[PDB]
């Protein structure tokens, strides 16, 4: 009973607009719900993965793809890796033995090859059968995945639950949108026949002369049908029980998604508590709350109750975690790694205890022999620590003049030097006609004077057809007369300027 | 002075006695001329009529 | 500028790698230089009129 | 003081030394006013332009002086199309309907 | 952009800026984690509040101030006032070949007269000497007439 | 380059895409030890152009001869640096936010066109309490304003009938709503 107080306090809220007080007025309405709460919401979450866990174990083609992929890990002679680390790891209620593995995988595939055998006899979902697909479920039920290939294998079933649905989308959008059929009589005809196109021309049998006006469509309704029955004989598996499965599934993880939430809206509080003692660092209270709010979902979601712990103490480590790492992350301008940020603040800390320990301010000699680390990583670090001034600061006293006033665009070219290298080209130009037409061209190519590119010696010898050094004969010839006195004045003297 | 009480005993003062002189900052002194060197160059603080 | 490329391969004057940024007198202003002070730090050579 | 040519701010890309050569006269408001007043659109353009802002216009019109010929080729001043910009990042439409 | 003492001196529209990209990608990841809505919509009111503040500090009921304490400086805060570019670099600019000195009476002077230190002039009409030495072929060389007027 | 007039106008969001060189998606502002732009970043050479003169970022492209090209290796344009201040970029926001302007002038242009009171609007916009986009039952109409008990009772009466919102979603879906021809000539 919290909304009946806001409800009052919005309407009669002093217009605020501050986002601290509108966040905390709606975390304070959910009430702390921990010990025998926590508990209970931890229940329900871990049934919700066990009925999701059962609606994978009734298909059994998703459990081929756990010995597939494992017999493609186990395919190169020899492999711990990544994808083992993501397969079954069964959590008794390390290092990877493969014996286990095929102890553990031996019965499996030998209840694969058994109950598939009464799936046929006397019927598909026969007593005899049924009890051995519950067996089969039981054996499973003991196999907790690692969360990777679980979520891959649940999204393996809702793919098919979405083609699925698509697929129907389609139909029913191709059918009713423009033949106008009826949507009561086809639920009915769809859950008796679902396979063949009696029900179609069943109801079309129905007099409906807007039935029969259907043949422009005909080779298209079937076909698509065509494309709905091979999903069946695809996945080989009966459309009602695949809806019960979807429907199981649906449920579990909804269960799960409700539970979780309580848990945060509860430890909000917590996650405010935490994010206090570490303000004034660069990111604002609210931004440091979210990354707080963040690493608490990660922690309802790695919570293990049986573990018989406080859930503040997982929850509170997990928070921290986020919040620091995030005010790392940002809160900078000029991002510093992570580790260097640890870095930085061991100096801190140590130049603390130093400076009281003294009484000044510790050089980076006794520093470095504090911190265990050379005098050149010590200098570099307190080079970086150095964040950047503001440059609407003002420089002057008064709203007069700021920094960034005084900031001068050092990229831009001082006019007069040699007026913008214009004299230069002039004075190139007039030299260069001096000479002879073949040097003036081939020197020009080579180093580029009003030239598309400088064109290498080899480009020029290709130019001029002379595969050999005759280029650079000819260049040298060019350089040489283009040094002597009489021949450049003018052009000497911009050298040394 | 750091004293620690017992939270058991009503007030029990000596569980823990601890006396260590701190440094906390410096304070900039006055010449003799009644200014302060501050980072080398010579300050003056008005007075303030409020 | 191509044309730099081919003053400095003709008259074969590379320019040095090291720029001057040497402290130099304001414009407009004469003086008698009457006091140098060189502040070095600690672990760094001592230039000869240091 | 005095200026001909020296450092140019960063953003506005206009006069603004002061190391050495300091930054140039301030030709404010009122001394706008002042041209506009006299009829002077010349004297007005280029005070606004190829002495201040106009980048090609500044260099171009030094090379126009050394050259000994005194004219201008005056085009749009960097403060102006900084606002373009400006206003352009608050979401709202701004641009000049060309010919 | 560098200062010279090794420190950087950066526009405040950077800082605001950097606030909507972290807030918004965050919250491009609580829609991936389906948070609980309280949460979403908390990183919603932020990000709106961080582009308003982008867009008008002031406008916005609270500004966000920088680590100086004073408050940032938005976009609608450069465009606007008797520091915005208006009235402070569009209408009235800084002026190159400019200079400005103490005055004096000239007693002797006729009305269309001024007197004119000569470092003033020299150092104004610079320009027009550079053309001119190259001109009278006193100075054949831009580079050699700068050294010459110096 | 001669222009004659000056227009303003609103920006739709395909026009700032449209001067936008590229998504801003980090941000991250230069290096700490290299001080170069980072991709992506605030001031990514992507997208805001090169930093020096004719010169990607990894220097295979180096000089004028390869202007125009963009350095496969890091992205960049070879091209003047000039276009690092002509060059936009644009945030994609992850969901639509007010523009202060149109909303908190003293004249509320959101509030005239939608005709809603500001103290109506802050509250949509501060996620307070929802309001109806459209509703199909009678008894709720359009632009009213309800609460979240308020809310959750008229879900548990009809549900799907009616839709209702909270902040700048229902505020923009109201504003797409409304048909200008309509309350022109009703008005």
């Amino acid at each position: 009973a919290a909304a009946q107080v806001l409800s009052s306090v919005e309407s009669e809220i002093g217009r605020t607009t501050d986002p601290v007080r509108m966040y905390m007025r709606e975390m304070g309405t959910v009430e702390l719900l921990t010990r025998e709460g926590e508990i209970d919401i931890a229940k329900r979450i871990e049934d919700g993965i066990n009925q999701v866990q059962c609606s994978v174990a009734e298909y059994p083609e998703a459990i081929t793809y756990l010995l597939e992929q494992y017999d493609r890990v186990e395919a190169e002679e020899a492999r711990l890796s990544d994808l083992i680390t993501g397969f079954v790891d069964p959590n008794a209620e390390n290092s990877i033995d493969p014996e286990l593995a095929r102890e553990k995988f031996a019965e499996l595939r030998a209840q694969y090859v058994v109950t598939r055998d009464t799936i046929k006899a006397k019927g598909r979902s026969h007593a005899t059968a049924q009890e051995e697909i519950l067996k089969l479920s039981e054996v499973f039920k003991q196999f907790r995945l690692v969360p990777k290939q679980f979520d891959y294998l649940v999204n393996s079933m809702r793919v098919m639950m979405d083609r699925v649905r698509t697929q129907e989308r389609l139909i029913m959008k191709l059918c009713v949108e423009q033949c106008k059929m009826p949507k009561k009589n086809f639920i009915t005809l769809f859950t008796g026949n679902e396979t063949s196109d009696t029900w179609f021309n069943a109801a079309i049998a129905m007099n409906k002369p807007w039935s029969e006006k259907l043949h422009d469509v005909s080779e298209e309704v079937h076909r698509a049908l065509q494309k709905l029955q091979q999903i069946e004989e695809e996945t080989g598996l009966t459309i009602e029980q695949v809806k019960d499965i979807n429907r199981r599934m649906s449920i579990g993880e909804a269960k799960a998604r409700r539970a979780k939430k309580e848990m945060v809206e509860a430890n909000l509080r917590l996650v405010i508590s935490i994010a206090k003692k570490y303000t004034n660092r660069g990111l604002q209270f609210l931004d440091l709350i979210q990354e707080g709010n963040i690493g608490l979902m990660k922690a309802v979601d790695k919570f293990e109750y049986r573990r018989g712990y406080k859930f503040s103490t997982y929850a509170t480590w997990w928070i921290r975690q986020a919040i620091t790492r995030s005010i790392a992350d940002q809160a900078r301008t000029i991002r510093i790694p992570v580790h260097m940020i640890e870095t930085i603040n061991k100096l801190n800390r140590i130049s603390r205890q130093m400076l009281q320990e003294m009484g000044r301010e510790p050089t980076p000699e006794e520093l470095a022999e504090r911190m265990l680390m050379p005098e050149d990583k010590i200098r570099k670090v307190l080079k970086i620590a150095k964040e950047p001034i503001s440059m609407e600061t003002p420089i002057g006293d008064d709203e007069d003049s700021h920094l960034g006033d005084f900031i001068e665009d050092t990229t831009l070219e001082l006019p007069l030097d040699s007026a913008t290298t214009e004299s230069l080209r002039a004075a190139t130009h007039d030299v260069l006609a001096g000479l002879t037409a073949r040097e003036a061209k081939v020197l020009r190519m080579r180093f580029g004077i009003d030239m598309n590119t400088d064109y290498t010696l080899e480009e020029v010898g290709k130019q001029f057809d002379v595969t050999r050094e005759r280029i650079r004969q000819i260049e040298a010839k060019a350089l040489r007369k283009l040094r002597h006195p009489s021949r450049s004045e003018v052009l000497r003297s911009f050298l040394d300027d | 002075r750091l004293v620690i009480y017992e939270r058991e005993a009503p007030e029990g003062t000596v569980k823990d006695i601890k006396e260590q002189e701190v440094y906390m900052g410096e304070i900039p002194l006055m010449t003799d001329n009644g200014t302060f060197v501050i980072n080398g160059t010579e300050r003056v603080i008005v007075s303030q009529l409020h | 500028t191509p044309e730099e490329k081919l003053l400095r391969a003709i008259f074969g004057e590379k320019a040095s790698d090291v720029k001057d940024s040497s402290l130099r007198v304001p414009n407009g202003v004469s003086g008698t230089v009457i006091d140098v002070q060189v502040f070095t730090r600690d672990g760094v050579e001592k230039d000869k009129r240091a | 003081h005095a200026r001909s040519t020296g450092s140019y701010s960063l953003v506005t890309q206009q006069p603004l030394g002061g190391k050495a050569q300091f930054g140039g006269q301030r030709f404010g408001e009122m001394e706008v006013w002042a041209l506009e007043a006299y009829g002077a659109a010349y004297t007005l353009q280029e005070m606004l332009t190829v002495k201040s802002d106009d980048v090609n216009g500044r260099t171009k019109m030094y090379k126009n002086i050394v050259d000994g010929n005194h004219q201008m080729e005056p085009g749009m001043p960097e403060s102006f199309n900084v606002l373009l910009k400006e206003i352009r990042s608050l979401g709202i439409n701004i641009e000049l309907e060309d010919e | 952009v560098p200062l010279d003492g090794g420190r950087f001196a950066t526009s405040d529209l950077n800082d605001l800026y950097r606030r909507v990209i972290n807030r918004n990608n965050r919250l491009k990841r609580l829609l991936d984690l389906a948070a609980p809505d309280i949460i979403v919509r908390n990183e919603k009111r932020m990000l709106q509040e961080a582009v308003d503040a982008l867009l008008d500090n002031g406008r916005r009921g609270r500004a966000i101030t920088g680590s100086n304490k004073r408050p940032l400086k938005s976009l609608a805060d450069m465009i606007k006032g008797k520091q915005g570019r208006f009235r402070q670099n569009l209408l009235g600019k800084r002026v190159d070949y400019s200079g400005r000195s103490v005055i004096t009476v000239g007693p002797y002077l006729r009305l269309h007269q001024c007197g004119l230190p000569k470092k003033m002039a020299l150092e104004l009409f610079k320009p027009f000497i550079y053309g001119k030495l190259e001109l009278r072929g006193l100075a054949t060389t831009i580079k050699a007439a700068k050294k010459m007027v110096e | 380059e001669e222009f004659d007039a000056i227009k303003i106008a609103l920006a739709s969001p395909d026009m700032i895409r449209s001067w936008s060189f590229g998504e801003v998606k980090k941000p991250e502002t230069i290096n700490y030890r290299t001080f170069k732009p980072e991709r992506d970043g605030l001031f990514c050479a992507r997208i805001f152009g090169p930093v020096k003169d004719y010169e990607c970022l990894c220097g295979k492209y180096k000089r004028l001869k390869h202007r125009g090209v963009i350095c496969e290796k890091c992205g960049v344009e070879v091209t003047q640096t000039k276009v690092r201040r002509e060059r936009m970029g644009h945030i994609e926001l992850a969901s639509p936010t007010a523009h202060i302007w149109f909303l908190k002038s003293l004249p509320s242009r959101i509030g005239l066109l939608l005709d809603m009171p500001l103290r109506d609007i802050e509250r949509v916009l501060y996620f307070e309490s929802y309001v109806v986009i459209e509703g199909g039952m009678t008894n709720l109409e359009r632009q009213q304003i309800l609460t979240e008990e308020q809310y959750l009772d008229a879900l548990e009466e009809f549900g799907d009938e009616f839709d209702a919102k909270m902040g700048a979603e229902a505020i923009q879906a109201l504003l797409k709503s409304m048909d200008l021809e309509q309350e022109c000539e009703q008005l």
